[PDB]
């Protein structure tokens, strides 16, 4: 899993929100981390998925956005996967991502 | 329904630990998303209990912008009243 931009460590903190990326199993081991793992490479390779934004609370973090799916994943300054979700438009704090950009 | 606010005053009278409420949110907030007939309040406390818990972080070398047990504590109450839903 820890290969890349990738962390066991961070992928299993993290996992709480791989439903977020069609991933349902509930179950937390080497195996679903990798489809955890996998699933957000997908999204950042993903050619609908582009650059949005970032998540003030963490310096130069960059957020890339697919508007398909409404999921965000933040990669931090040096390159390191922070976290991701989906985004929920009909909340504030999602439009408000959407029209500013701010996470 | 309410199984967020709900987490959240089952956190906040201490029942479930912090993680637990973290990681419990996730899947509340997942289970209640998209779901018409929603309060506005209610969904957009919902949000930022979640945003809350994405900043709380149990090892004593995070961030610091993180929180710990207690901040999230204080966080989320604030959250609940700021909503009014205390």
């Amino acid at each position: 899993l820890d290969s890349g931009r990738f962390s066991r460590k961070q992928l299993d903190k993290k996992y709480k929100h791989a439903g977020d990326f069609g991933i349902s199993d509930t179950k937390k081991n080497r195996e679903t981390l990798t489809k955890f793992r996998d699933a957000i490479e997908e999204h950042l390779s993903d050619k609908d998925t582009v650059e949005k934004g970032t998540y003030r609370r963490e310096k130069g973090s960059k957020v890339y956005f697919n508007p398909n799916t409404m999921n965000v994943v933040i990669i931090k300054s040096n390159g390191e996967f922070l976290s991701g979700w989906k985004i929920n438009p009909d909340a504030d704090n999602g439009r408000i991502y959407l029209e500013t950009g701010e996470l | 329904k309410m199984a967020m606010i709900d987490l959240a005053k089952l956190f906040l009278a201490s029942k479930i630990t912090a993680i637990e409420f973290s990681e419990r949110i996730c899947v509340e907030r997942r289970r209640l998303y998209g779901v018409k007939d929603l309060s506005p309040n209610i969904l957009n406390c919902g949000e930022e209990l979640f945003m809350a818990a994405e900043r709380f972080e149990p090892d004593a070398d995070r961030a610091n912008y993180e929180i710990d047990d207690n901040g999230l504590k204080v966080e989320v109450r604030s959250i609940l009243e700021k909503f009014k839903l205390h």
